[PDB]
């Protein structure tokens, strides 16, 4: 499994990001949970958003009603939509998945321990 | 250091079992202990500790041993975990281990652990247990963790179980441990020496300690 990010970037507080990820590896009908994680410059990495395997998530409390994961389906991609940017959200975040399950992957761990693959992170700066 | 993980000869087969499985299944239902913010009010013996708990009255919780009894006699503690009535004695219900201290031990919010099940060594599916506690006992998650799968696969039944085989792991960075599931073999299930595998009130760090299901079918 592979985790390629993309959609990083930069803008003023206020603004808006939307990173992407495009999971290789899975098959079609891969029953799995994905998340968003962080990691500020002398912090621990933090779980930002995490999506299960029937759609539904969680949020760390300091993104709620600002940041929305999803998954399309028939794009293959995850996607984390940041609205109302805070300086406070200047970070490398960085796509986790875990391993494939026959029934469901119920799980919305926000603890990176959970997550069996990680991408290679995608800067994102407000300022 | 760290358990050596089960081989199957070291695991107890549920068809060797001829007892009542209800007797393990009533453990992990509903009911279980949880107090919050308590005082040990008496003793009984030098390896337990006596709180008054409300059902919605009397707990009584032994360890395996005076250290543990000292430990938490004068301190104001959360108590979790699975009890028990027969046999139950003290001169009312009874449990073991299951005690952290509350102060300090608080998150803010509750946190959710990964469950991860294997069936016949195959990815069967993964849920979340919760708990608000820093250092949780291994009782309290145990305890979750079953309880979810007593509810949505069935795990203990009136009569038997679905299942040949079934253990839990607990993995902390290096360490891991584990516990057996099921009963072990003949018509005889003692709910209280069963549980007395919790008297040692195992910890761990609800950051970091990860839970795997092993489940085999029959």
């Amino acid at each position: 499994v592979q985790l390629v990010e993309s959609g990083g970037g930069s803008v003023q507080a206020g603004g808006s990001l939307r990173l992407s990820c495009g999971p290789s590896g899975y098959s079609d009908d891969s029953r799995f949970s994905m998340g968003w994680f962080r990691q500020a410059p002398g912090k621990e990495r933090e779980g930002v958003a995490v999506i299960n395997s029937h759609g539904d998530t969680a949020y760390a409390d300091s993104v709620k009603g600002r940041f929305t994961i999803s998954k399309d389906n028939g794009r293959n991609t995850l996607i984390l939509q940041m609205n109302s940017l805070k300086p406070e959200d200047t970070a490398i975040y960085v796509c986790a998945s875990t391993r494939a399950y026959q029934l469901y992957s119920g799980s919305r761990s926000l603890r990176p321990v959970d997550y069996d693959y990680w991408g290679q992170g995608t800067q994102v700066t407000v300022s | 250091e760290s358990q050596p993980d089960p081989k199957p000869d070291e695991l107890h087969k549920s068809s060797k079992f001829t007892g009542l499985m209800e007797n393990m299944k009533v453990l992990y239902d509903d009911n279980h202990v949880s107090a919050i913010n308590v005082k040990s009010i008496d003793q009984f013996l030098y390896f337990d500790l006596i709180y008054s708990i409300k059902d919605t009255d009397n707990v009584r919780v032994e360890f395996k041993n005076k250290d543990l009894a000292d430990k938490y006699k004068d301190k104001y503690v959360d108590v979790f975990g699975a009890n028990y009535y027969y046999q139950c004695y003290f001169s009312k219900t009874c449990m073991y281990g299951g005690v952290t201290e509350h102060n300090g031990n608080q998150l803010d919010k509750y946190r959710s652990i990964t469950v991860r099940v294997f069936e016949d060594g195959k990815n069967l599916l993964s849920f979340d247990v919760q708990t608000n506690k820093k250092k949780v006992t291994a009782q309290e998650l145990d305890y979750l963790t079953r309880h979810y799968l007593v509810k949505n696969k069935k795990l203990y039944e009136f009569n038997n179980s679905p299942y040949e085989t079934g253990y839990i792991k607990f993995i902390e960075n290096e360490n891991s441990f584990w516990y057996d599931m099921m009963p072990a073999p003949g018509d005889k299930f003692d709910q209280s020496k069963y549980l007395m595998m919790y008297n040692d009130n195992k910890m761990v760090d609800s950051k970091d300690v990860k839970i795997e299901v092993y489940l085999t079918t029959k």
